[PDB]
RNA sequence: CCAUAGGUUAAUGAGGCGAACCGGGGGAACUGAAACAUCUAAGUACCCCGAGGAAAAGAAAUCAACCGAGAUUCCCCCAG
RNA sequence: UUUUGUAUAAUGGGUCAGCGACUUAUAUUCUGUAGCAAGGUUAACCGAAUAGGGGAGCCGAAGGGAAACCGAGUCUUAACU
RNA sequence: AGGACCGAACCGACUAAUGUUGAAAAAUUAGCGGAUGACUUGUGGCUGGGGGUGAAAGGCCAAUCAAACCGGGAGAUAGCUGGUUCUCCCCGAAAGCUAUUUAGGUAGCGCCUCGUGAAUUCAUCUCCGGGGGUAGAGCACUGUUUCGGCAACCCGAUGCAAACUGCGAAUACCGGAGAAUGUUAUCACGGGAGACACACGGCGGGUGCUAACGUCCGUC
RNA sequence: GUAACGGGGCUAAACCAUGCACCGAAGCUGCGGCAGCGACGCGCGUUGUUGGGUAGGGGAGCGUUCUGUAAGCCUG
RNA sequence: GUUUAUUAAAAACACAGCACUGUGCAAACACGAAAGUGGACGUAUACGGUGUGACGCCUGCCCGGUGCCGGAAGGUUAAUUGAUGGGGUUAGCGCAAGCGAAGCUCUUGAUCGAAGCCCCGGUAAACGGCGUAAGGUAGCGAAAUUCCUUGUCGGGUAAGUUCCGACCUGCACGAAUGGCGUAAUGAUGGCCAGGCUGUCUCCACCCGAGACUCAGUGAAAUUGAACUCGCUGUGAAGAUGCAGUGUACCCGCGGCAAGACGGAAAGACCCCGUGAACCUUUACUAUAGCUUGACACUGAACAUAUGUUCUAACGUUGACCCGUAAUCCGGGUUGCGGACAGUGUCUGGUGGGUAGUUUGACUGGGGCGGUCUCCUCCUAAAGAGUAACGGAGGAGCACGAAGGUUGGCUAAUCAGGUUAGUGCAAUGGCAUAAGCCAGCUUGACUGCGAGCGUGACGGCGCGAGCAGGUGCGAAAGCAGGUCAUAGUGAUCCGGUGGUUCUGAAUGGAAGGGCCAUC
RNA sequence: CGGCCGUAGCGCAGCGCCGAUGGUAGUGUGGGGUCUCCCCAUGCGAGAGUAGGGAA
């Protein structure tokens, strides 16, 4: 990131946003995954 | 500069404001202008307040 | 050992679907009264890192 | 043993961007200038800094017109 | 003054040495930050005390999240 | 060797022999190559086992948004031509 | 009597010559100062490194002193200098711009290379469409200039200009069309760079004295 | 130290004009050979063309010590 | 007397003498985390520090600055204390909106509060100054000081930049960082004379030790390789080695040093490196020490938070007793102090005593000066761009109208035709005016934005059109600031308003995000 | 109401305005000299002025 002393790109640009703790405990399931559970009943425990 | 920053605050109670500058020495009369308030989506009176 | 992320870069850039990076524009922190609404409006959306700078960003973010 | 000069401003990259007969998209800048050295003709707009730009797709046309023999830029809709 | 301090003798033990590892008492600077003071190097080097065949830790005033786990230690993940 | 440029009167070497300088570990990206393929691969560990077990994990098959959230869309905006 | 006098021992070290790979890492020779004193000397002791000791020169502290020596942190750091070892084949730079506590460093871009992909993509020439304000020229304008007519203005005559223009090329550049030619010569993306001290010569110039093998640009 | 044709020397062996000869390079051509790249046809042909190089990028190799192949093979 | 052991012996240091100043003894002061020890088994006729430097004659004026000393009216001011106000939460009350006790909690900071500083005085043998604090006295003066300068005059010499004596025009003397003298002293500096001489005119001869030859022993620095000439030219610009040319049989020995940019030491000057060290200070930041107050160790009476008194903590480097052969230490008795002193934690001040560091770049070397961002013109070679410590000027704003729009209007100059005007440089523009006047106004709108320009990038610029809502106009229309081009500052950190986007068990909240803004 | 934008406008051909031909200046490319500046070959070729036009 050093650019010879010019304020580098990762410091001349502003920080943004925050990190969601909820996003880390949220998943997405594909339709292809629904057949992969045992018993044809898809819930959080059967996916795990 | 001599000109000081001011806010123009919406009369609609939305808390929406514009900012501009003013020569307070020549023009101490408070600035009042009809401006578009984007919260209520209407032109309403805006009145000078401190920045 | 594991490469260390440049943590300041991780706060400024996010990787997009085709592997570019989005960032927030400079010049919208303060000294805003003198700036035209048009100028500020165009600075509000996120922008893509330019071709010349991608090398510098990628070096900083090995785990992006 | 010192100078009171040594100053200049950045060059502004004025001048003609699209010459006669060039095909342009609407919005394209044709000339950057100070004042109206060139005037806006048909399908050309004049911006706040006297930039002439295409308001239609077509070919750039330079013409001398009117009683002052002034230079006009038009777009021939093409 | 009673005494207590002090004195003498006997018994038992200690003392000193040793490469690392271990617990504790103290604790740099060069260096990096393209200078430098916060920060870093690093609780590292070094000095000191003490132990053992290992030491230390250890049986929840611990986590968890409304479901539950069940002392300590070590390894792989979690994750740059 | 260094330089714009060295027969240079710039540098280095008296000669010979021997030694003497891009490595190693771990991460990461790209190329080649091999395996398997919408999957791929296991770590510690168990195992006398270069076997076999172990899929905890990791990467990939979805993105958009600061985020809640929505999802082949999503964000922006009261709403998009 | 005496930090008294002359002068050996003893303690010093003013001058000169020698010596300077010495006889000697400070001496020798001839002279020189002190020589009962704040003298000199033997033995032993004490003061320890940001510390000692110093009638003070930063002097001395084991041939070491503006911070001893030895070991350790330790392979400190070194944008600096040096050096970098067998062979052949293909391609082949740069010494520029921008930024920089930057200027002999470094970063992005430019230029090299390798890979992948893609359009007649690119070049030359011819024809066509364009904008110029340079060279030259000119003097209405801005200034400057001489003569004459009427010391102003005005009229006639004469010049001069990077920051003058009622004129204005060649070239160059942008775009379009068409052949021929050229190992895609073009552009995009990706792997790997190097380079960012340039030199002279020609042409156009600033600077300098139309001085410099001078200096600073443009272009070959 | 001649020391202001490189020297000898030159009255042209100088200069100007015109012309034809010749010399002259690692340029071009000839003959033989090697290699890179692209075409065109079947790893070989035909054809075109290229091959000066520092930094530097790419490609392909030589040789050295050691492990397997090797209780093999060579060696009094 | 002393000194740079090993290039400086001196005018430097010391010195007796002088002065200032501190110090009452458990002295000041110094070495020590401390105990202690030195000072001193001394006690103000003493001891420490500082300056001056025998002696003689002397030592003038200035207290504004910086120190030091003294003062304490007033101002300001630390820890501490926590008044008051504002928030969070929720018992409860409200259909909800919302309100909201107590408690707990986040924040606010009234009052209290010492030294210091400001303030008021003093002090120069304090640091210093001597035309305003005061203007240099006495003495001295071209000087260890005088640039101009070899000043001028006198002396000495044939001739004197030195010397001696004067003069005063002191570039830039001057009174204890002492002034002027001064017998004696000095391996001290300068000048003159007699004697003396190989110092010299100008060298000669001689005696010895080397050098030379023979025998024995036997180094060194240096060294790319050498078949290692002159000259003129050339050339990384001063040639044995290149060109041209001249000269030259091969090889020693004694000699000499003009050249081999000879040998020796990775130039010590100079610059550079975001190198080092040590030194300085009213550079920055710290900090030992010194000092202030609060709380602790720390108590009791009485009087009006201060004061007196008390003893029992605590101190004792007073006396005596014992452990004990002991001048340490401890215990005991007693006297004297006494809640003081002193120490711990906290706290303000002071703090080159000590420590870590910083102290820019460009530059026809560096420094000094100038410059550093932005705008306009020229250089700039008729597209863009284009350098110099090249040539010339400007900006760091202004304006609720000087902006929008509708309607109207036209200048300088003395007829003319923009020679005027433009909020501010210059350039390009401007009459359909962009110039001038008036009416109504807020488009100096919010969300967006085809497309394009300009940048390495961060960015910056131009923009029709779309949605919402608006102004002016009868209407076509025009308006997202201003004739255009300067009027500017990334990121971080934080502030304010809005927005339940997030909210670490859960509901909230804090904090964070997002939008606006500082 | 326009096109056009001085041959078109003024004044009352007198001006403005337009304007050849030829020559000159400059200049791209190549070559040369005595090189601060020029010349030759070839291509391009002004400005000013001259003849002339001209009362749209
Ligand atoms: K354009
Ligand atoms: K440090
Ligand atoms: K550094
Ligand atoms: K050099
Ligand atoms: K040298
Ligand atoms: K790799
Ligand atoms: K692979
Ligand atoms: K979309
Ligand atoms: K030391
Ligand atoms: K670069
Ligand atoms: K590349
Ligand atoms: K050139
Ligand atoms: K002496
Ligand atoms: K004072
Ligand atoms: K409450
Ligand atoms: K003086
Ligand atoms: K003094
Ligand atoms: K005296
Ligand atoms: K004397
Ligand atoms: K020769
Ligand atoms: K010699
Ligand atoms: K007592
Ligand atoms: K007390
Ligand atoms: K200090
Ligand atoms: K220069
Ligand atoms: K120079
Ligand atoms: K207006
Ligand atoms: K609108
Ligand atoms: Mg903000
Ligand atoms: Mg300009
Ligand atoms: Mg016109
Ligand atoms: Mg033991
Ligand atoms: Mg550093
Ligand atoms: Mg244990
Ligand atoms: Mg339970
Ligand atoms: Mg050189
Ligand atoms: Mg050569
Ligand atoms: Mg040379
Ligand atoms: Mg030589
Ligand atoms: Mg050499
Ligand atoms: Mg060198
Ligand atoms: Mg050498
Ligand atoms: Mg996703
Ligand atoms: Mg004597
Ligand atoms: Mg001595
Ligand atoms: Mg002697
Ligand atoms: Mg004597
Ligand atoms: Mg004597
Ligand atoms: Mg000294
Ligand atoms: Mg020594
Ligand atoms: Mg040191
Ligand atoms: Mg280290
Ligand atoms: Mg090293
Ligand atoms: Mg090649
Ligand atoms: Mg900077
Ligand atoms: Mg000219
Ligand atoms: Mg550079
Ligand atoms: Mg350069
Ligand atoms: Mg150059
Ligand atoms: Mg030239
Ligand atoms: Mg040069
Ligand atoms: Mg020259
Ligand atoms: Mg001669
Ligand atoms: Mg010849
Ligand atoms: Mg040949
Ligand atoms: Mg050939
Ligand atoms: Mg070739
Ligand atoms: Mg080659
Ligand atoms: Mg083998
Ligand atoms: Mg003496
Ligand atoms: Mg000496
Ligand atoms: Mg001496
Ligand atoms: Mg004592
Ligand atoms: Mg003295
Ligand atoms: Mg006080
Ligand atoms: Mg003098
Ligand atoms: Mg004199
Ligand atoms: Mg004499
Ligand atoms: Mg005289
Ligand atoms: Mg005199
Ligand atoms: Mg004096
Ligand atoms: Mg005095
Ligand atoms: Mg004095
Ligand atoms: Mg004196
Ligand atoms: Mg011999
Ligand atoms: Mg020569
Ligand atoms: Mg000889
Ligand atoms: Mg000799
Ligand atoms: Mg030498
Ligand atoms: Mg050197
Ligand atoms: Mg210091
Ligand atoms: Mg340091
Ligand atoms: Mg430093
Ligand atoms: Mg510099
Ligand atoms: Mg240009
Ligand atoms: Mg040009
Ligand atoms: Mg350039
Ligand atoms: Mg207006
Ligand atoms: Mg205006
Ligand atoms: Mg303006
Ligand atoms: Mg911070
Ligand atoms: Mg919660
Ligand atoms: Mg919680
Ligand atoms: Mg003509």
């Amino acid at each position: 990131g050093f650019e010879g002393g010019q304020m580098p790109l990762y410091r001349r640009l502003p920080k943004f946003g925050f990190t969601s703790r909820k996003a880390a405990i949220t998943a997405e399931i594909r339709l292809s995954d629904l057949a992969k559970v045992e018993g044809g009943v898809v819930d959080l425990n059967t996916l795990k | 500069g001599i000109r000081e920053k001011i806010k123009l605050v919406s009369s609609a109670g939305t808390g929406h404001f514009y900012t501009t500058t003013k020569n307070k020495r020549t023009k101490p009369e408070k600035l009042e202008l009809k401006k578009f308030d984007p919260v209520v989506r209407q032109h309403v009176i805006y009145k000078e307040a401190k920045i | 050992p594991k490469i260390k992320t440049v943590r300041g870069a991780a706060k400024r850039f996010k990787k997009t679907g085709k592997g570019g990076f989005k960032h927030k524009h400079a010049n919208l922190r303060h000294i805003l009264t003198k700036k035209a609404t048009k100028r500020k409006r165009h600075l509000r959306p996120k922008a893509m890192v330019s071709k010349g700078d991608l090398g510098l960003v990628i070096a900083c973010l090995p785990y992006a | 043993g010192s100078t009171r000069n040594g100053r200049d401003s950045e060059a502004k990259r004025l001048g003609v961007k699209r010459f006669g007969g060039e095909s342009v998209l609407a919005g394209s800048i044709i000339v950057r200038q100070r004042g109206t050295k060139f005037h806006a003709g048909a399908n050309v707009g004049c911006g706040r800094d006297h930039t002439l730009f295409a308001k239609a797709d077509g070919k750039v046309k330079f013409e001398v017109k009117g009683p002052k023999n002034r230079k006009f830029i038009s777009i021939e809709a093409e």
